[PDB]
């Protein structure tokens, strides 16, 4: 105990430390009950205990959607403590009525959050880092019985480092952006804890975002809100302290990002197919991004959107596979549709590959796409060749995943006649016209089923 | 008397109210108590009272340092 008088000289400055909030007497505001419910994220289990408090009838702050009010509350874990000592907290609830497990969830998320700055720490940090402890305050005398989240308050300067959205502080601080990206890579890409704001490395009201996107709330915008980070994210000391891979950014993106107290201590440590998933699912959002006008500045940069359409094709998303196949195709696009690229034959042999690829992925349209390439030729790479035996590959899988009987008088229609490979068969020919006829009467069109069993007694009659 | 004492002192040091005060938390006090301390005294004060290593100092391991002449 080399320190214990270290603790003593500030214990003592504290019992002569005046009241921050003496000016406003919250002492005199009447008291009133509530029930207190505290969280464990580890166990997942809750605490409820009987509280008094009181609480300013006046918010003193406010975001876009939380108001914070201020708020004293005597302490269960000492046995006599008068309002005098009481603590000072702050209490928060939404200013627009909210669904009351929206603040259990919110409980959720913090001390989720709460857990990760202490993976965090235990990777030694230059800066060490704690979400507060929030609990929710139940005031069943009150009308309505509402809810509200409560927390201790942190004197000094708020300041909200990033937000959920891709706002980044300017003075600008190694440590918050560095555990956001830090919760990225440890939780192999599954979540990212964004919103970081606080006091200092005190932190309260984190948003996470999963790649799923289906708990921790509205705030939670997914795989898209990991997007938003990595657009502005300028990877520091700290990040590259822990080993934390760098997000591939447009040479565009990379200049205008590039365009500190937080020194290194030289103990800091380093920090899977599911991953590389979804860093190509957070690649794609950015494109769509990009198309939206999300990362306005000029107009919309369409190259930017490309290079990461690429990556997010080369990381195995199948949209961006069949986006590209058709743009390398000249082909109409959903993804990026205005934009068209150079009409070269090796961009056309590349269009037919993402389309082969999608195709034996399941996608139904660039299945298609290739059995008429191995058809007619249409599309069909010049390193190719028409191929009717591998067009009917192509074909029934498409059948068995636009008309079907289309479709499958196509493939009576080759098969009655063979080429290109593929021997005739004429029984085959007859009954895949009777399936097509069959298809034709499931769709209404009688006289057009009537034609194609007249084409299978003529398949059949050689 | 002295043990509500040290749960006041404890209840200084552990600033949100969980049971266990982090060296980010004794970092903000510090600094907010006017105390004058590296960022690694406060690191190597938490350690020293650290008995189970899980980087933080709970109320026995608080008692234990005060209680320990
Ligand atoms: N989430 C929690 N679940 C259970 N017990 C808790 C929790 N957080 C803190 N505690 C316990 O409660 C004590 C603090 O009680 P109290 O002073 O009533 O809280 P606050 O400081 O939030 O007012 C802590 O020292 C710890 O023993
Ligand atoms: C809704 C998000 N939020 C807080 O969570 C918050 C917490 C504390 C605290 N625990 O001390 C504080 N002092 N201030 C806060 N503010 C600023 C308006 C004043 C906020 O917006
Ligand atoms: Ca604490
Ligand atoms: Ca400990
Ligand atoms: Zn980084």
């Amino acid at each position: 105990f080399h320190f214990k008088e270290a603790w003593k000289h500030a214990i003592q400055k504290a019992k002569h430390m005046p009241d921050p909030w003496a000016e406003f007497h919250l002492e005199d505001i009447a008291t009133e009950r509530a029930t207190r419910h505290r969280y464990n994220a580890v166990t997942g289990e809750w605490l409820d205990d009987e509280v008094l408090i009181k609480m300013a009838s006046q918010p003193f702050g406010r975001g876009a959607m939380r108001e914070c009010f201020r708020t004293k509350k005597l302490s269960n874990f000492l046995h006599a403590q008068q309002w005098k000592g009481a603590s000072n907290y702050v209490a928060k609830r939404y200013i627009e009525p909210v669904d009351r497990d929206v603040y259990f969830e919110d409980v959720r998320l913090q001390m989720e959050a709460k857990l990760w700055g202490e993976e965090y720490n235990r990777h030694k940090p230059p800066k060490q880092v704690d979400i507060m402890q929030m609990c929710i305050i139940e005031l069943k005398d009150r009308p309505g019985k509402p809810l509200f989240h409560l927390e201790h308050y942190i004197e000094g300067k708020y300041i909200k480092y990033n937000s959920n959205s891709g706002f980044v502080r300017d003075n600008i601080r190694l440590t918050p952006q560095a555990f956001s990206h830090f919760t990225f890579e440890r939780s192999g890409h599954q979540l990212i804890v964004v919103d970081i704001q606080g006091v200092g490395d005190l932190y309260t009201d984190p948003q996470i975002h999963t790649e799923t996107g289906t708990d921790f709330g509205d705030g939670n915008l997914g795989v898209r809100g990991m997007a938003l980070f990595f657009y502005s994210h300028a990877c520091n000391r700290i990040c590259e302290s822990m080993g934390l891979a760098p997000f591939d950014l447009s040479p565009r993106e990379r200049d205008a990002v590039n365009q500190a107290k937080t020194i290194l201590r030289g103990t800091e440590e380093k920090c899977k197919k599911i991953g590389k998933s979804i860093l190509g699912k957070v690649h794609l959002a950015m494109v769509r991004y990009h198309e939206g006008g999300r990362f306005c500045e000029e107009e919309w940069d369409q190259e930017s959107a490309v290079f990461h359409l690429e990556h997010a094709a080369n990381l195995g998303e199948l949209e961006a596979i069949v986006g590209l196949g058709l743009m390398y195709s000249q082909l109409p696009h959903h993804i990026l549709a205005d934009v068209s690229l150079k009409e070269t034959e090796e961009n056309k042999t590349k269009g037919f590959d993402y389309l082969l690829k999608a195709a034996e992925a399941g996608d139904r349209q660039s299945m298609i796409l290739v059995a008429r390439a191995f058809d007619s030729g249409q599309n069909l790479s010049p390193d190719r060749c028409q191929d009717w035996l591998e067009a009917l590959h192509w074909y029934n899988t498409a059948l068995e995943m636009e008309p079907r009987y289309m479709m499958l008088a196509r493939e009576a229609e080759m098969l009655f006649t063979g080429g290109y490979g593929l021997e005739k068969d004429p029984q085959r020919s007859g009954d895949l016209y009777t399936q097509a006829a069959e298809a034709a009467m499931e769709a209404m069109k009688g006289r057009l089923a009537n034609q194609y069993y007249q084409k299978a007694e003529e398949a059949w009659a050689q | 008397d002295s043990e509500e004492e040290i749960r006041e002192a404890f209840r200084v040091f552990d600033k949100d109210g969980n049971g266990y005060i982090s060296a980010a938390e004794l970092r903000h006090v510090m600094t907010n108590l006017g105390e004058k301390l590296t960022d690694e005294e406060v690191d190597e004060m938490i350690r020293e009272a650290d008995i189970d290593g899980d980087g933080q100092v709970n109320y026995e391991e608080f008692v234990q340092m005060m209680t320990a002449k």
